[PDB]
Parts: C-alpha cells; sequence; structure tokens
C-alpha cells in the first residue's frame, strides 16, 4: 500500500 | 505546530494524520471510520489502550510525533 497522510 | 500520528488498524494498514495539539481527535476518529466506510462510533481508537474520546486533544493525552493509536471494533454483548 502507498503512504497515505491526511492533514487535519 | 502540527505531529503526525499514525492509525493502525485492524488488517495492520495504516492511515497518517498531520494534526495540531488543539485537534479534537473526533476529526480524526471521522475521518478514519469515513475512509473505511463505517460508522465513526462503530469502532473503539486506543491511545496506550486507552480509549480516545471525542473532545481528547493530543496535548491532553500527551502524544508525540509518531505516535500510534489502534482502531478495533467496538466490543459487542
Amino acid at each position: 500500500a502507498e503512504e497515505r497522510i491526511i492533514v487535519l | 505546530e502540527y505531529i503526525k500520528l499514525k492509525v493502525i488498524g485492524q488488517d495492520s494498514s495504516e492511515i497518517h494524520f498531520k494534526v495540531k495539539m488543539t485537534t479534537h481527535l473526533k476529526k480524526l476518529k471521522e475521518s478514519y471510520a469515513q475512509r473505511q466506510g463505517v460508522p465513526m462510533n462503530s469502532l473503539r481508537f486506543l491511545f496506550e489502550g486507552q480509549r480516545i474520546a471525542d473532545n481528547h486533544t493530543p496535548k491532553e493525552l500527551g502524544m508525540e510525533e509518531e505516535d500510534v493509536i489502534e482502531v478495533y471494533q467496538e466490543q459487542t454483548g
């Protein structure tokens, strides 16, 4: 899986 | 001033979240649940084994860069 970063 | 938190699911997948020390963790729980296609409160989110409440923040829980949040199914009857 690819890296997933969500900015809140 | 953000920190990055690492949310690990029941299947060992990970989603990272960049949050402020003041971000209400409801926002993280809702986002994660949305990306899994389930209701937020059908899950339980744990930091060092303790349940994260909607209005907890990283500051209140003493979180730091790269800390891990674990996600489990809610317990049932």
